[PDB]
Parts: structure tokens; sequence; C-alpha cells
């Protein structure tokens, strides 16, 4: 019982490790984007700066 | 994978390499014009690996890797590497064989002849090309631009040449070469950044300071001013995230490291900058000439995306230039992949299409040909 | 016994020697790497006594026998020692005699080479082995692992070498071995149980006491805390039967023992522990390798079966490493046999039949030859 | 015993300091750069004992201490360490309080600014030295070499700089910063007389280290041949007496050792070594300019006084240059103290006494003055 609790709560964290995997490409993908659509904001920030200069 | 035997167009410089087919809008395959060598024993047993590694294979392990570039201010020295390079572009991302298509290769009009000696005998003799054509990167930057007029200031990553052209002809005499590059950029950024306490040594730290540069510098429309506050204040730094997870902020190195091209003597060298030899070649243009010129000072390359560049171009030119006469930049989206543009719009040409070297006339003359039939 | 002349696998280090056949998941035997000899005269009749005993026979004697261990720290001397546990494991437990088949022997890339140097001629003189071959510790732990890239860190019973691997290459600059291992820890741990009043000294006291290590004794997550309360309270103390029916019990000193190996001072030693020698192999390698090296810390060696010794290998690293990027403990129910695990993978590998000193090699050039061909 | 307010010049680098008094021709002591803290609880009472040591006394009752370093690769990281060292050597040995004299400190130019500063400010601020003036490293080998001309290779501890100057003049676009130097020399010959048997890991063992080192070994003109009959023979080895009466012996590792001069890769640096460093800073010189430092390669501080090492740099850079003019090395015998010696010559002379930063300067301006009135 302790051996299939053990199974079970390993799988327990194996799946909630299969989901905060997944949750952790999740967050390094969306992140990743976070700071790809920041930067890319950033961009556009600052053309709209010289763009804004050039207005 | 296509379906035409169109032209194939390659700009593959000192540092990028961009290519696809002639006719389209783009390039397919854009890669860097590296080949990679592991600098350590391996341990571990079938574990793959390659002897070297080619473009992004290379970048992408470089951890263990040493990177060279097989091409020096222009000109290829390492021509082995060149086949691997040209090898994974066409054969592997273009998916296509020179063997069934023309190919169009670049090069500044005073690159060393041996440059356009070596292209056109590599594409016929390693990759079959039935045709071969070697382009004027001035050329192709004023058919992308949509100019015939203009002074193609381009900027390079080893080399900027700087070429009037008038009507589609060449003002020789009038050209203003510079040792003056991207790549001297790079390294003026890593001495100022080891003096911020970061210290770049390695071939994987010296990619990381390209990145940098790439990522967070720029010109601004007044360098010195634009330092005394950067000098004075912390809300001119910016962070750049390094591959270990550490991070560097950047002051006024974000813009001393692009300001080299307007101020050549932060790298040593005996030049006035880009804006003056833009206007030098205009200047020993004829007086009828000039005016067309400096109503189109044309970029070309790449660091033609720095924040403000366009316009501290126009500025610093409208300067040097005389009143009353109008100075313009001519600064297309079409930027750093304008030479690649130009390729397929040259390429796709009725005019050009009787510009190819045959392989008969190369097989019969041997690549000298290259300086008969192309520039 | 065996149906092929496969390679012998023996990971035969300061403590345990763990002995089977390549292709196979498990040791088929596993001895204490000792030779016994009595230090007294037996009195009753039908009790044995030897001149001398090896492995299993010298532990089960140990009541008047001095037992002594072939390996100082990493690297066997006592080669007379090593030959009679050898051929005690290969002919008693493996049922088979080298000579017709390969054996494959394990030491880290800093070991002092007379290790793989007399592994080799011992093999190759007294056993007659067709072929040998001397593996590193660290590529065995990652093969055994599914790792190409990662930290080893051998916590073994004489020494931890602590050797990084990226992408199957050695970074040997990056090694950085201690003085702290295992068997240092049972010292500790006779000292304190002294101080408890239950001394121990000879080397059956050296062995019970071994043995109440490996069953009563963990890490502690958090070493403070955990002693607050262990020092405070008998709850937190755990009882070991003692040959003589006496019964010992341990509190904070359970985990005082291990704690040496992130407190090394405990033992005279001038170190931070396993931990800061994890993070050092790490941070000596280049930024784009530490982010991989970070995310891989490998367990390998004994020591690793601590109540809490990988949930704080994880908490330690993670506590000095730079944020963003990964810390990841990679510690499977194949510890202290990730090595001979290993050696069963590289062993049966078709490309590591390249990797073999033969016999004609060994008898033409000498042992050096292990120099030569393994690593 | 000191009759007239001259400069106190002192060197303090990642290994040693230098120091003594402007006018003279030597430093009148030397002491290692650092701070020694008991890693033991005292048993005695009434032992006396201090809580740090500092320079020679830290080297003294080493048995029971750590030895750290406040420098690393040039910089001051532990400014209070230095203030410790600093106090000591002015106070005990040149027996001046630098409230009554002027101090000369020195880093390389591409040390990161934050030593420059630190060094004029805690003179000032903690010892409230009259005057401060940082000076060149490079430049300070030079005057001492009585040179105006030559590549600078400051090979210390730990960094090398190597810098070309021509005339008086630097040429800083052609500054080989690399890191190699004489701590990483040490670490090698550590791994390299463990894998003789010999382990070297604590701070009394680190120490024995540098000692062989500098004792016993040597560069070797011709690695090939001095490998092969070291590697080979016992009559090539040298014997180092342990500090307990016990005696190691080195054989090729003698010179495999400074070998990491020419061979970086033995430390995992991505380098060629210190003649393509040298030899890379003269080629990046102007063509005017190269016929002058090739005929000058000048050394500058210690891992210089190797047998051998000036023989191998003159041979290493005459084989890369193409011939014609003159290869030479400058190996001064004021070598290992060229820059304490040209520290002297600066603060003393009468053209350079208009350079001092005057505490009244320092007050008004804040530490950044030493970019204004420094270099
Ligand atoms: N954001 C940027 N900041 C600075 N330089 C840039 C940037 N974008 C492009 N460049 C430069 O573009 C160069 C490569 O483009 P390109 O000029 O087309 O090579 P080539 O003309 O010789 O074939 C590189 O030196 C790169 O650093
Ligand atoms: N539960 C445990 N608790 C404490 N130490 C352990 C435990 N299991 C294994 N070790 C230790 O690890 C060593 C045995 O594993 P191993 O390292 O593979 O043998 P070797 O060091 O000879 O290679 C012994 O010193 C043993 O005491
Ligand atoms: N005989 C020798 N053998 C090996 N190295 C030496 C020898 N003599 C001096 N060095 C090395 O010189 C270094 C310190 O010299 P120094 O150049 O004055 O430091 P720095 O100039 O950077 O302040 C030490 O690492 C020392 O080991």
């Amino acid at each position: 019982d302790a051996q299939e609790k053990l199974e079970l709560a390993e799988k327990k964290a194996t799946d909630a490790e299969a989901d905060v995997a997944s949750l952790n490409r999740r967050i390094q993908l969306v992140e990743e984007e976070l700071d790809r659509a920041q930067e890319r904001l950033a961009t556009a920030l600052q053309k709209l700066e010289e763009a804004e200069k050039a207005a | 994978d296509e379906d035409e035997t169109t032209a194939l167009v390659c700009d593959n410089g000192s540092g990028l390499v961009k290519a696809g087919f002639a006719g389209d809008d783009a390039p397919r395959a854009v890669f860097p014009s590296i080949v990679g060598r592991p600098r350590h024993q391996g341990v571990m047993v079938g574990m793959g690996q390659k002897d070297s590694y080619v473009g992004d294979e290379a970048q992408s392990k470089r951890g263990i890797l040493t990177l060279k570039y097989p091409i020096e201010h222009g000109i290829i020295t390492n021509w082995d590497d060149m086949e691997k390079i040209w090898h994974h572009t066409f054969y592997n991302e273009l998916r296509v064989a020179p063997e069934e298509h023309p190919t169009l290769l670049t090069e500044a009009p005073l690159n060393p002849k041996a440059n356009r000696e070596k292209m056109t005998q590599i594409m016929f003799e390693t990759f079959n090309v039935p045709a071969m054509y070697v382009a004027i990167q001035a050329v192709l930057s004023l058919y992308a631009s949509g100019r015939t007029t203009g002074i193609v200031l381009d900027s390079g990553d080893g080399v900027t040449h700087n070429v009037p052209i008038y009507e589609g002809y060449a003002l020789p005499h009038a050209i203003m070469r510079l040792d003056l590059a991207g790549r001297d950029l790079t390294d003026y950024l890593m001495k100022i950044l080891t003096e911020r306490g970061y210290s770049f040594v390695t071939t994987a730290e010296r990619e990381i300071v390209r990145d940098i540069k790439e990522k967070l510098c720029y010109v601004a429309l007044d360098f010195e001013n634009e330092m005394a506050t950067a000098a004075s204040s912390s809300s001119l730094e910016k962070s750049y995230e390094l591959p270990d997870g550490q991070v560097i902020t950047i002051g006024n190195e974000r813009f001393r490291c692009p300001e080299t091209l307007f101020q050549p003597s932060f790298i040593g060298m005996e030049s006035a900058g880009i804006h003056e030899t833009t206007y030098n070649s205009i200047m020993k243009c004829d007086i009828d000439i000039r005016k067309d010129l400096y109503a189109n000072n044309v970029m070309s390359g790449g660091t033609t995306m720095y924040p403000g560049i366009a316009d501290r171009m126009q500025k610093e030119i409208t300067a040097l230039a005389p009143s009353t006469m109008k100075i313009k930049i001519i600064a297309p989206p079409e930027r750093k992949y304008s030479v690649w543009i130009g390729g397929s719009i040259l390429a796709s040409l009725s005019t050009f299409q009787q510009m190819w070297i045959t392989k008969q006339e190369y097989d019969e003359a041997g690549p000298s040909i290259v300086h008969r039939k192309c520039f």
C-alpha cells in the first residue's frame, strides 16, 4: 500500500510534473511571446516615437 | 521544391547570407555565414555530432564550438566552408540544386577580383550551375529601392563601399571605400562592455555582443547630447538577457558603438565616417549629376536599422551639403534585405536574361571570364 | 550462466564493487572492496579460520579481522588485493573467467593515472582478458540517466571528482575534485556517537557504524530547523540494534553526519560542500553551456540515498544559480548504481567496439596503452 | 624613516603587491595580495591570534588560515581587504602614513573602470593621501625597459591586456585582452600533478603548487622535444621539497604548466596563445608602425621568468612575421618588477607633476575624477 500510494503519489507528482512541465513549456513559450510582444511593442513604441518625430 | 527554373539569388557575405528564388519578394533562407568546429574532445560514445557545423547548426551548438566566417572584409578566403554554406543554404533550406537554375551571387565594385573568380568557379564546378552572374550590390540596392540614380552607402558587415550611380552608370572615380564596418562596431562594443565589468573574449561571448548590438543599440539624431544624458543618468540604460540567466545593463555604450560609423576614430580608423564619404562621392561627380545624387542618398545593407539612422544620415549630409540643394535619404523597409531584393529584380528582368555566363562560355574560358561578362 | 561473450562490468570503488555483465540491467553481485586478515587465533572448534578473507567472507568474519580496502581516495594501490576481489566476483558469482570476455573498469579524468594503468596490467597479465576499457564514471552516469549533457556528481566512498560533460564532450577545465566522500561521513558519525556514549574504534566498529549511517541518517532539507527540534526531542530519534543486543539511538547527530557534504568544515575540510563543487563546475563552463548543466545535475555514487539529499541538492544550487534558467536534480531510483548501468550501456554499444584495448595491443605497448585508447 | 615627501608607489595585482617609494629602482618590499583568516576554532586561551593576517603575515601563519585574494583578473572586488593590505604596506614597510605623501597605483586600460575609481577613492577617503595618480601598467613596463615603442605583454597573475604603443601613443584598437595568466598556469599544474599522484586542493596545498611552479617550471623552447624526453626519462625530472620533508618530482608536466601560455586550451580558453595575441597587436597597427613593434615585443609583469619564455617568444613571433624585419624580445632584468619600477620613474618625472590629482580636486569632484585626471 505504501508502494501503491508511492507509485500513485509518484504519478500524482509525474502527472503534476507533466502538467507543470506543460505549463513550464507554456510559460516559456508565452513569456517568450510576452517578451517578444513586449519587444515588438517596444519596437512599435520606438517606431512610434520616431513616427511622431516624423509626424 | 519550386516548379519553375528561375534564377536563384544568394547574397552571401562576411556576416549573414540571404537567399531565395528570383521573382519573389523575400529571401527564403536567412542564415549566418558560419562553419563551426568543436574546441573540445568528445568523451561519450555514440553521440552523433558533426566534424563541422553549418549555418544555424553552428550557432545552435556554439556552446563548445569556435565559429569562423569564410569571408574577410567581403572576400572569400575559405571556399571549402563556402561550399558547405551554399550547399546547406541551397539544397537543404531553399530546397534547390543550382544544377537546374542560373545563379546570381553578389559583391562590391572594388571587392578584390579573386572574389568574383571564385564565386563563378564554385557554382560552375562543384554545383554544376548552368549559368552565372556576379552582381554589383549597389545596382541591386537601386533596383530594390526604385532608383537608377543615387549614392549607395552599403554599410556592410566587413566593408563600406560607397558608390555613386547616375542614370544606371557608375562614377568610379568618386568611390569612397572605407575599412569601417558592422564587425568593428561589435568589437568596439565588447571593449566598452569590458569597461563596465562584462568581458567577452570567446566565440559564444562574441555572438552575444553582436546580439546585444542588434537588439539594444541606436544612433539617435545627436550623439554628443545623447551621451551627455546617458553618461549622467540611469534612465538611459537597457537590460539584456545573457544566455545563462544573468543580465547586463548598457548605458551610453548603447549608442557609442553605432556612433563609430560617424566617428571611426573610436576604432582607430582614419576616417570622417559614413556621412562624409556619402558627401564626398557626390562632391566628386560632375556638377549636373550632383543635384540628383544629393536628392538620393541610398541606404543598403544592415546597421540601417538603428533607431535614428535614416534621419542621422540626412542631418549629417545636409550639414556638409550646399544651401538651396535638397538632401534626402532613401531608407526603404527593404533595408538590410535590399541587396537580395535587388538580386531578385535583376535576375527576373527580360533585359538581363542574356547576362548570365553559360556553362559553356565558362568551361571554355575559366573563371577569369567573370571580368569579361559580369563586371 | 551467461550466453554470450559480452563485456564484464566492474565498478570497483573504495566502498563496494558492483560486478555483472554488459547488456544487463544490474550487477550480478555486489561485494565490499575488501580483503580481511585476522589479528586473533581462533579458539572454538568449527570456526573456519583463514589466513586471509575476500569480499563477503571478510565482512562475515570481521569480528576478529582488520579489513583493508585496496583503494585510497579513488585509486587502487593494493593491486594484489584487487586481484583477489576481482577473482572472487568473476569466478564465484558471475561464473566467468575474463579470458573469454572483454572487461570494463571505471575512474574519473582527474584520477591519478596509476589506477587505469595498473587495472589494465592486471586484467591482461593475471586474468588474460582479450580486451580492456577504462571508462569515465561521469560518462556512464549520463548514459544511465538518459543524458549527453549534465554534471555528474560522483559522490563516492573515498572521493568526489565532479565532472561536467556537454553534448557528449568533456569540459575538463571545469572538473572540481573534492576530498569529501561517504567514508568521511562514517568517520564523523563514529566521533559524534562517541560523544553520545557509544565509542566505535576497531574495523568491526567502523563497519557497524557504516550500517547505522545507511539505515538511520538523513540529510535534512533545512539543517538548523531540523536540529532545533532533533536536538530538543527524543521524538526525532531512531533506534539501531547493535550486534550484542545493545541499542543506540541517534537525534540531531543523524543528520549531522551527511551534513558534512554541505558543511565539510565538520571534518576539518576547507570546502563549502558538494553543491559548491557542482555550482563551480557549471560556472566554469561557457554561458551557452551553463544553462544546460544547471538543468541537469546528475547523481552518481551512493550517499544519494539520503532522505533529503536530492531535495537539498536542487535547493542548494537554485539558491546560488541565476534566475530564469532551470535548476534540476536528476535523482533516479538508479542511485549508487547509475555508473554500473552506464557501464553496461557503454560496453554494449556497437560504436564502442572500436574503443577497446586488445590483448595484442597491450602485449606490444604495455599498460600505458590505456592512455592511448581510453580517455 | 623617509626624508622627503616623494610619492609612494604600489602595484597591487591579483598575485603580488610590489611597494617602494618613488625614486628607487625596485620595490622595498613584496607582499602577496592576501588577507588570511583562521578556519579553525581556538582551543587555548591567551594565545593572541589575529582576526585577520595580511601579506607576509598571512602566508607565515597559513597553516590554520584560509587565504583569500581581494583582486581578481586585475580588479579589486574587496576594498576592505585591500585597505588592510595597503595599511600594512605603507605603515610597516615603507614607514609612511599616506597623509604626508602622494601615492601612485596602476592598472591595465581594459581593467573594468570600477578599479581605478576605487584605487583613487580609497586612498583619498580612508588614507587621506594629499594626491593620487592611477598609471597605466603597460606604460610603466616601457619606462622601466627604456622604450617608447613596443607591444607590451603584461601577462600577470589574473589577466593579460597586451597593448601596442608607438612613439609614446597607444594604438587602442589593437589591444588583445586575454583570460590567460599565472593563476591559471598554477591551476593547470595542480590538475597535472594530480595525474602524477599528488593532489593539491587546500590553501596550504595551492600555495605549495604556486611555489613549485615558480621554482621548477619552464616553458621549453621546443615543446615536442622536451615532452618526448621528459615524459620518457627521469633524467629530465626535477625534485621539489614539500613543507613537511616529503618530495615531489615533475617530468613533462614541468613544462606543460607554462606551455598553457602558448596552449590556452589547457585551461579551457579559446585562444592560440600569447604569441598570437602579440602578433595580432602588431598586425592591427599601421603599416609604418608594424616594423617597429616587431623589433620591440615588450615583456611586462611576471610569468616571464620561465627558462625559455623569452627564447620561445622571439621564435614564435619571427616564425609568424614575414621575415625581412628584426623580431626581438625585450626581456630586461627589471622583469616581474618593471611595472613597479616604471611607477617610480613616472611619479618622479618633472613632466608628470601636473598629472597628480590633489586632495582638494578629489574632494570637489568625487571618485569619477580619475577619468578626468589620469587616463
Ligand atoms: N538591428 C540592427 N542593429 C545593428 N546592425 C544591424 C541590425 N540589423 C541588421 N544589421 C546588420 O546587418 C548585417 C548583415 O546584412 P547585409 O548588409 O545584407 O550583409 P551583406 O550585404 O554583406 O550581404 C550584420 O552586420 C548586422 O549586424
Ligand atoms: N542510504 C544510504 N545512506 C547513506 N549513505 C549511502 C546510502 N546508500 C549508499 N550510500 C554510501 O555510498 C557508498 C556505496 O555506493 P557506491 O558509491 O556506488 O560504491 P563506491 O563508492 O565503491 O563506488 C557507501 O559509502 C555507502 O555508505
Ligand atoms: N619564476 C616564475 N615562474 C612562474 N611565474 C612567475 C615567476 N616569477 C613571477 N611569476 C608570476 O608573476 C605573477 C605576478 O607578477 P605581476 O606581473 O607583477 O602581477 P601584475 O603585473 O598583474 O600586477 C604571479 O602569478 C607569479 O607566479
